[PDB]
């Protein structure tokens, strides 16, 4: 389950989290069995 | 029988709209009332005769 | 009827309940998916070699279509008892993965 | 096999029990002795497979 | 129904039917409650009059 | 109602709740013991002359 809540034309400063109520939703669901303990985020 | 959703009823039209994730309906008694047919995908309603 | 009801052979004036009201259903619709691809069975069961205990494999069974009536057809399956479901159930019924 | 199939094995000793459906295979030397057991087994600490 | 053996399911069934049936007599004994006070307070009304 | 609370929409369950004796006709008949007297509250109150 992957919850993604990407928010796009957010005019503010960078600063702290902003107010708002977000609802995560799962974009898509994969079912392997394995579980993760440790892991890495890509960045381009 | 819509995937092994035993019941009786009549079956009509529904404008809740799903998200696509969403699959089945309940209510407050939280019994089905809503489900979606597998072949084509309109999202229907169920209310007793 | 309503003499049924009251268990009396006369009734008084007066207005008496009885049996419900129901409408019986017309005919019956049944639907699932349009796939037919007969999920391979035998090639786990009669696999040439099978894994260690402490080494059990995982395998993925998706996208097809269930048939246990061959599966249980052979003789020799003697362990089987099964706990969510009975098992001459498994041909009527769906499953997630 | 007539001849002995020894490719199935098991285990003897393990340092904690598992929780289900658990995910790892580590074939790490047991010891059961206070001292720690480093390389080859030997006194109060065997190999496990 | 469907998804258990008839040989037993009338004992996953029983259960649920006690907890239902059960939940009924909690209703009806509330009401003769309730409608104790009130015939109670209509004849209060009824000598005002 | 009996039984479309308890074994709505499966006319097996209705069987089998058969087997319980006679439970909901005390209910119909304790029901209906306080319908018809909320109308003989109003008579009292009101109707007198
Ligand atoms: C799904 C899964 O993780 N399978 C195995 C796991 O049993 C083993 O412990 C690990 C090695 O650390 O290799 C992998
Ligand atoms: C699924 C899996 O392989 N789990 C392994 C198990 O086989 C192994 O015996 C144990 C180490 O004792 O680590 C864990």
């Amino acid at each position: 389950k992957i919850y993604s809540k990407h928010t796009p034309i957010l005019v503010r400063e960078p600063e702290d989290l902003p107010q708002g109520f977000s609802a995560l939703e799962p974009l898509v669901d994969l079912p392997i069995g394995i579980n993760i303990t440790r892991f890495q985020t890509l960045l381009a | 029988n819509f995937n092994g959703l035993k019941g009786t009823g009549v079956l009509t039209e529904s404008n809740k709209k799903f998200l696509p994730f969403q699959q089945f309906g309940r209510d407050i008694a939280d019994t089905t009332d809503a489900v979606r047919d597998p072949q084509t995908l309109e999202i229907l309603d169920i209310t007793p005769c | 009827e309503t003499k049924c009801t009251l268990k009396s052979f006369t009734v008084e004036k007066g207005i008496y309940q009885t049996s419900n009201f129901r409408v019986q259903p017309t005919e019956s619709i049944v639907r699932f998916p349009n796939i037919t691809n007969l999920c391979p069975f035998d090639e786990v069961f009669n696999a040439t070699r099978f894994a260690s205990v402490y080494a059990w494999n995982r395998k993925r069974i998706s996208n097809c279509v269930a048939d246990y009536s061959v599966l249980y057809n052979l003789a020799p399956f003697f362990t089987f008892k099964c706990y969510g479901v009975s098992p001459t159930k498994l041909n009527d019924l769906c499953f997630t993965n | 096999k007539v001849s002995g199939n020894y490719n199935y094995l098991y285990r003897l000793f393990r340092k904690s029990n598992l929780k289900p459906f658990e995910r790892d295979i580590s074939t790490e030397i047991y010891q059961a002795g206070n001292k720690p057991c480093n390389g080859v087994a030997g006194f109060n600490c065997y190999f496990p497979l | 129904f469907s998804r258990l053996d008839k040989v037993e399911a009338e004992v996953q069934i029983d259960r649920l039917i006690t907890g239902r049936l059960q939940s009924l007599q909690t209703y009806v004994t509330q009401q003769l409650i309730r409608a104790a006070e009130i015939r109670a307070s209509a004849n209060l009304a009824a000598t005002k009059m | 109602d009996c039984t479309m609370y308890i074994c709505g929409d499966s006319t097996e369950c209705s069987n089998l709740l058969l087997q319980y004796g006679s439970f909901c006709t005390q209910l119909k008949r304790a029901l209906t013991g306080i319908a018809v007297e909320q109308d003989k509250n109003t008579q009292e109150v009101f109707a007198q002359v």
